[PDB]
């Protein structure tokens, strides 16, 4: 327990009260907004896991935030459809390519967009589409699509460009995963059915 | 995964030694092999695939090899591994027919002498790592 006193009275408000927040997300040089227990959730991430939706517009007002992406994959896992409107409604992912290539290989990912609590994140090339998809959140899927997001479809096995030779150089378990990962996001009824025409 | 082997282990020869609660028994081992596939069923990078396949040489392969965890090894994270060892040195190989291994064993079977006395040089050759390979040391 490193965490000083007004820090956890707003993470505990964020988890349970929208007063208490906005009391302390208000005209307060301290209470910083990416601050996170020693192996707990972001503030972001607390409001998201637990359904609350004018607490995480509290939260996504401020400039400056941590965790955005392992919250907007944790709302797409589940049916939360007015939290992930919420957060791609954030200029984050409007002004980047972070809505729409895959954490582990969007950039030199030198901030924590996707991180979830200590290193991990799901599987790195999980898109948020391919996660929609594979939970079969038909909302979630026609959203994600409207915002520009599709499923890359992988190439073939024995293709031979140099991205191909480069990922099944290193980590060939990694690229195997990850062509599985696409193909079940691409074959779930959902993503066939809202994708394409003649599906 | 190394204490739940053991333990599947020593709860089997339990179940061997009761023959009262044998049943009992089974259903804990049962529930440590369960345990030990589910662990390495979550590994998504090779990193984690190998620590778990042999920990801190695929000991824990052949422990499990030895212990009966048929789930374990024959599981797809484990199997794309040991096809990495077998298929070494020889990658094209791989992706060939079912004829073209046939047409290769007995390629194998009619040039056995010449690359058995070619062996002594072998090892500063080239051909010395493909016959060294686990495959072609079944071919042979
Ligand atoms: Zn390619």
């Amino acid at each position: 327990t490193s965490l000083t006193a007004e820090e956890e009275r707003f993470l505990d408000a964020a988890e349970y009260n929208i007063p208490v927040v906005r009391k302390m997300l208000e005209e307060s040089k301290t209470l910083n907004v990416n601050c996170v227990d020693y192996m707990g959730q972001n503030a972001l991430q607390l409001a998201v896991g637990n359904e609350h939706l004018e607490v995480t517009e509290l939260l996504l007002k401020k400039e400056n935030l941590a965790r955005i992406g392992d919250a907007l994959l944790l709302a797409i896992s589940k049916g939360y459809v007015r939290i992930v409107e919420a957060i791609l409604n954030h200029p984050g992912f409007a002004a980047s390519k972070r809505l729409t290539l895959s954490p582990c290989e969007q950039e030199l990912q030198d901030d924590d967009f996707y991180a979830y609590d200590e290193d991990g994140t799901f599987s790195p090339d999980i898109t948020p589409i391919i996660l929609a998809a594979h939970c079969q959140k038909y909302e979630v899927v026609h959203m994600l699509l409207m915002k520009g997001a599709r499923i890359e479809r992988p190439h073939d096995y024995f293709c031979k460009c140099g991205d191909c030779m480069e990922k099944q150089r290193h980590d060939s378990f990694s690229h195997s995963r990850s062509r599985i990962n696409a193909y079940k996001g691409l074959a779930s009824p959902a993503y066939l059915s809202l994708s394409s025409e003649d599906p | 995964v190394l204490t739940a082997l053991e333990l599947s282990n020593e709860l089997a020869k339990l179940a061997n030694i009761e023959k009262e609660f044998k049943n009992d028994y089974r259903k804990l081992s049962m529930q440590c092999k369960d345990f030990v596939v589910g662990v390495l069923d979550l590994c998504r990078d090779s990193e984690e695939v190998e620590a778990i396949l042999n920990g801190d040489s695929l000991s824990r392969v052949k422990l499990a090899i030895k212990y009966e965890v048929k789930k374990f090894v024959a599981h797809p994270n484990c199997q794309q591994q040991l096809l990495t060892i077998w298929y070494e040195n020889l990658s094209g190989l791989r992706e060939q027919t079912i004829a073209i291994k046939c047409l290769v064993v007995l390629v194998v079977a009619l040039g056995l002498p010449f690359l058995a006395i070619g062996y002594w040089i072998a090892p500063c050759s080239r051909l010395g790592k493909i016959l060294r390979s686990p495959f072609m040391k079944f071919v042979a």
